[PDB]
């Protein structure tokens, strides 16, 4: 539990907390916790939290010191098209692998760092010391579970030993699932989806002769038997909801997840027992794939229609060879491809995530506070990060959903793509923490210098397509006048059909400063910072702490980007709390909370032409929260208020100066900080302890003050807050057992609507011209569900869990979830008319089982 | 460096509209100065009164002797580079009922004639600029017995086929049912024995494609093609039977200014191009209230331009020899002015 660093505005887990919650998803983690979000990036895959009425690189996660990868999105491709993009996702971590996290509300920068200006999320590898004891001299714990939602099940085993100074500790966690399921209501084996396909032509000069098909000779002997043109025809077909396709798209994609995770942390008890040297060796490995089931599978006559008005007719359309009728059926595709009526396009994302991290860390602990330090340690961690996207479409099989067919001469008409974009991280740091003490004094000092890196590869961009060799002759001739066959039955055209020609062409290009471009954007440097905290406590009667911390980057790149070493930033909180008591007592809190410019915005905006590099402050932010709480028998039941101040904040836009006197936008459209916005919460919780045997209440809810403009910017858009969740309520009611060991628990989660205030906004453009925009085109509406858990401990070692959540099915949308929609979002949805695919899950089980030596 | 805004020409009252909007949303970075018609829109281009706007090819051909040059093409195809990929343009060619007769290329005189418009690229200065070679003089309406040219003298025997009351009767614009490449098509079919049209106006006036009743039980397969060796093929064979091959529509800008609008252009596609399309609640570039306004609405991207920076090389052989053989003789005032 706390809790380094007085007031409040934040919560604790504990593995043990986890276990009991049954959380196997960053969506169940916070599903109790209001106000917190996590932020869907819409191939299926977490993506960040969205806190304090912020989202993305807004708020830190961190994990034993060291930060994860930012959000990182790559500008839109331009023609056609339809390419793989950045992953943007943000990566996940293995809750197996964690003791105790630790969330805060508001600006943390002070002990996070960068990004801390929303929030902030800290992890704690799991400690060797779990092999618990006292007395046992090694331990072993397996835990299984399984969700019904996602139809997902998971398995993770932890063995650890000690002997005499020398210690060793692994775990293996293991998971695959996918997808989801809404609730079932969402829809049900339907919908149209026309079709195109073969009829017979009708025109009276649609016949036609093949060469191939002509045993004798020639067009006079084999005419007398002409086979008729085929033309395109669509017809209503009717299929299934799951196997339908785009928009009016019912369903949330198929999704398969798998993950592997391994712990190793060995460490060495040093001679007198003060000392520690150990060493840890991480690797957790993610992958979703996923098919895009918006994407049509099939034409479509108004395509067809489409491409003849702009290209016109294609040669040997409505042709075929022998009694093959879709061979007839084909039409312009993209990359100057020509696709086959009979087979069927799909869209593919495989998206994996790789964390590795080894390091060492050295640990020296005294007691009583005697040395210059009662608690110090040094740390060193190389770690890396990757998210692989490998985008494929495919339209070459009955579909059939075959991600493996590809063109050739056999599939005349057969298409291929593959566009594979990589982003990735790497740190490697040194950073040192020490406490002193004396007693009523908390020291607190934290430092570090990390060489990073941010690489973003492009490669394995490419297309394929076979296209059938055709042509259309006219015959001999012999006779000093030659004919033009007019397709007539007494006249049918003469046609040579052959095999699919396949051509692969490259999609990389270097230089051109576009999506299609790519050059390795890298950008390197150096960063340290000296961070120094101390609490104090007066008598009984209050408690007072405050902090200070300065921070210094530099980053270096090859290319025009708007890396810069960023200015020495330093940040302070300060808090008390006051003890009058009765059992009651008050608290206030102040801290101030940045983020430098994320590697993509220093990227820059890129219209393929030569830009420059215009150098970027960071975004601020500013939080004030004060609170009263009662203390007692009962519990403490808390009541909180808090306004948070944001500022400088990066968007893409113009800069504004002003003569004549009216504005002139200059000179280059980038990412620049335009814009502040502030907000103000209140948020309420309480665990009573009723002398049935308990529960727990929350609330929480968020207001948006004010939004405007740096005034000397332009073509900015205004904000948006579409990243707040909107107000719910939790109540939770339990009753556990004194030893008993058996435990039961009940939850309430209520959510009011969603406004609409907060999608809304303007484009602020020249003078009083803007435009009014959204971030989504409907809003969520309100909802409520309970959910049941329970377990029992059978002859204590063994302890069996089970839960029912959404006890009562309540079929409801979540928005969440619908933030996938539109508003800028890391990955976009459109063009969703139905809404329906958004859905919250039914009733379902999770049950899980764990068991202890 | 602080390159000034770019002023574009709006040919109508809607392309004005369209462009004040662009204007706004581009926050000044493009303003728009309006035109009567597309020619002295191009002068108001010549003299710094206005610095670019896009056309087709034969207009491209004017400017170009006019000392302009083009800076990006209009491309309609879908592809990964877009704009790396130059687009090989669109075929004219010289349509007819399959049902119909004994009709060649050269045995064109006396027949009865469908065009776009007189001076428009394939439905005139293509056409008109072959058979000049062959009768060598500028008087057209003796050669067909009759048609339909908008824009011709209403006492010409050119205006016999066209259809339209009143003052509107063969006139140049829409007022004129059978102008333009649609008009020209409704002309063929209705009316006379030749229609002169790009490659796509079959298709795009038959199978359904076009609502009105005269059109839609239209097979596309029921009307072939002439080409200039006294043969015929069908309407998808016009790459190897045409009259010749324009180039696509692309933006003009006098010689200075001509970095600054690539460079400002290539932006504002990129904000308000292909995609993002979200034209809803947000400004489309290529995207229009009517029809193709500016541009193309079939317009992907605007294309760079590997080999060809002059509009001789733009057009390409087979445009002009086709062309400029013909005018010679053109009434065109900005032409004449231009030599």
């Amino acid at each position: 539990r706390d809790n380094e660093v007085t007031g409040l505005g934040k919560l604790v887990k504990s593995s043990d907390t986890l276990s009991k919650e049954q959380v196997l998803n960053i969506r169940d983690l916070t599903r109790y916790d209001p106000g917190i979000a996590v932020v869907e990036q819409g191939r299926g895959a977490s993506s960040g939290y969205s806190i304090r009425g912020m989202d993305k690189n807004r708020v830190s996660l961190t994990v034993d010191g060291v930060s994860q990868i930012q959000s990182y999105t790559a500008q839109a491709a331009l023609g056609g098209t339809r390419t793989a993009g950045s992953s943007g996702a943000i990566n996940e971590i293995e809750y197996e692998n964690v003791k105790a996290v630790e969330i805060s509300k508001g600006s943390n920068s002070v002990e996070q760092g960068s990004g801390a200006l929303a929030g902030s999320v800290a992890f704690q590898t799991k400690t060797a010391d779990d092999v618990i004891g006292e007395g046992r001299q090694w331990g072993i714990q397996s835990k299984t579970a399984y969700s019904g939602k996602n139809r997902g099940l998971t398995q993770s085993i932890a063995l650890a030993g000690r002997i005499g100074g020398a210690e060793a500790l692994l775990i293996h966690t293991g998971r695959r699932a996918g997808e989801i399921r809404a609730h079932e209501d969402a829809g049900r084996g339907v919908q149209s989806f026309n079709r195109l396909v073969p009829v017979e032509d009708s025109s009276n000069y649609a016949y036609f002769i093949v060469k191939e098909e002509c045993k004798n000779g020639s067009y006079e002997t084999c005419k007398a038997n002409p086979k008729k043109d085929v033309v395109g025809k669509d017809e209503r077909q009717t299929v299934s909801t799951r196997d339908y396709t785009g928009p009016n798209r019912f369903l949330a994609d198929p999704l398969s997840y798998e993950s592997r995770s391994w712990l190793f942390r060995p460490g060495f008890r040093f001679e007198n027992k003060r000392h520690y040297i150990g060493g840890i060796l991480e690797h957790t490995q993610q992958t979703f794939d996923t098919r895009d089931m918006t994407v049509p599978a099939f034409l479509t006559k108004a395509v067809f229609d489409a491409n003849k008005k702009q290209a016109g007719s294609l040669p040997g359309n409505g042709k075929y060879a022998g009694n093959h009728k879709y061979g007839g059926l084909f039409t312009n595709g993209e990359n100057g491809a020509l696709v086959g009526a009979e087979y069927g396009t799909g869209v593919f994302y495989d998206e994996t995530h790789t964390k590795s991290r080894y390091g060492l860390e050295y640990v020296y602990t005294n007691a009583d506070k005697d040395t210059w330090a009662d608690y110090a340690r040094l740390s060193y961690d190389r770690q890396g990060v990757g998210l692989d996207n490998h985008f494929q479409q495919t339209h070459c099989s009955a579909d059939g959903s075959d991600k493996y067919c590809r063109p050739s001469a056999d599939k005349p008409f057969s298409y291929y793509k593959s566009d594979r974009v990589i982003y990735g991280e790497s740190h490697r740091l040194l950073q040192a923490a020490f406490k002193k003490s004396f007693d009523r004094h908390n020291l607190s000092v934290n430092l570090g210098f990390d060489r990073f890196g941010s690489n973003l590869r492009h490669q394995d961009y490419y297309y394929q397509h076979a296209n059938r060799a055709y042509s259309s002759n006219t015959p001999p001739q012999n006779n000093g006048k030659k004919i033009s066959p007019n397709g007539s039955e007494t006249s049918p055209y003469w046609v040579t059909i052959g095999r699919g020609n396949v051509v692969t062409g490259q999609i990389c290009r270097l230089g051109n400063n576009t999506y299609t471009d790519c050059t390795p954007r890298s950008i390197n440097g150096k960063s340290y910072y000296a961070a120094v905290r101390d609490n104090v406590r007066l008598g009984r009667w209050a408690d007072v702490g405050a902090g200070l911390r300065y921070d210094y980057r530099s980053t270096h790149s090859d290319d025009g980007s708007v890396s810069t070493g960023t200015h020495r930033t330093l940040s302070w909180n300060a808090g008390i709390v006051l003890k009058p008591t009765d059992w009651l007592d008050l608290t206030y809190r102040t801290s101030t909370g940045f983020r430098l410019p994320s590697f993509a915005e220093m990227y820059g905006w890129r219209a393929g032409v030569q830009s420059k590099a215009v150098k970027i402050d960071p975004e601020k932010s500013f939080n004030k929260e004060a609170g009263i709480v009662f203390k007692g028998d009962f519990g403490n039941l808390e009541a909180s208020w808090f306004n948070n101040a944001y500022r400088d904040l990066i968007v893409r836009g113009y800069e504004a100066q002003i003569k004549d006197g009216k504005e002139e936008a200059k000179g280059d459209p980038a990412y620049l900080n335009a814009q502040s916005a502030r907000i103000t919460g209140i948020n309420i919780l309480g665990k009573i302890d009723w002398n049935g045997w308990y529960s727990t209440f929350a609330y929480n809810r968020v207001r948006v003050r004010d939004i405007k403009k740096r005034a000397d910017r332009t073509d900015i858009q205004s904000h948006l807050f579409d990243a707040i969740q909107p107000s719910r309520y939790v109540v939770g009611l339990g009753y556990d057992q004194p030893e008993g060991k058996w435990g039961v628990n009940g939850m309430l989660t209520y959510s009011k609507a969603k406004e609409i205030t907060e999608l809304l906004g303007s484009r602020a453009l020249l003078n009083g011209n803007s435009r009014n925009t959204k971030a989504t085109a409907r809003r969520t509406r309100p909802w409520y569900i309970v959910d049941v858990s329970g377990y029992y401990t059978v002859k204590k070692h063994f302890t069996l869990r089970a839960g029912v959540y959404n006890l009562l099915n309540y079929r409801y949308v979540t928005w969440e979830n619908v933030r996938q929609t539109a508003g800028g979002a890391v990955n976009q949805h459109k063009n969703v008319g139905v809404y329906n695919r958004y859905a919250a899950p039914g009733r379902n089980y999770t049950f899980s089982l764990e068991m202890k030596f | 460096d602080e390159c000034k805004p770019v002023k574009w020409c709006a040919l109508s009252h809607h392309e004005r509209l369209k462009c004040d909007e662009w204007s706004v949303n581009s926050v000044g970075k493009i303003e728009c100065v309006s035109a009567e018609t597309t020619e002295d829109c191009i002068a108001k281009i010549m003299n710094g009164e206005a610095d670019a706007m896009s056309l087709d090819g034969g207009f491209v051909y004017i400017a170009g002797k006019c000392g302009l040059v083009p800076v990006l093409a209009e491309n309609y195809n879908k592809s990964d580079n877009c704009e790396d990929t130059p687009e090989a343009g669109y075929f004219a060619v010289a349509v007819v009922k399959k049902s119909a007769s004994d009709l060649t290329w050269d045995n064109l005189k006396g027949k009865k004639s469908c065009h776009t418009a007189v001076g428009r690229t394939a439905g005139w200065n293509i056409p008109m600029g072959l058979l000049y070679n062959k009768i060598n003089h500028c008087r057209f309406d003796e050669f067909f017995s009759e048609g339909c040219a908008p824009g011709s003298k209403k006492d010409s025997s050119l205006c016999k086929l066209c259809m339209g009351s009143g003052l509107n009767l063969c006139e140049p614009n829409n007022k004129e049912g059978y102008y333009g490449y649609t008009g020209a098509f409704r002309c063929l079919v209705e009316k006379g024995d030749v229609a002169f049209v790009k490659h796509q106006t079959v298709p795009q006036n038959t199978g359904g494609k076009n609502p009105d009743p005269w059109a839609k039980n239209l097979n596309e397969k029921d009307y072939e093609l002439l080409c200039l060796d006294g043969t015929r093929k069908p309407v998808e064979e016009y790459a190897n039977c045409h009259l010749a091959r324009a180039p696509n529509h692309a933006v003009v800008t006098r010689k200075d200014k001509e970095a600054c609008v690539h460079k400002i252009l290539r932006q504002q596609q990129h904000l308000f191009g292909s995609n993002v399309t979200d034209c809803s609640g947000n400004f489309c570039l290529f995207r229009s209230e009517t029809k193709d306004l500016l541009f193309r609405d079939d317009t992907v991207c605007l294309a760079k331009l590997h080999d060809r920076n002059t509009y001789e090389k733009y057009l390409g052989e087979e445009y002009v020899k086709a062309v400029g053989n013909l005018r010679k003789c053109s009434t065109s005032s900005l032409l004449e002015a231009c030599t």
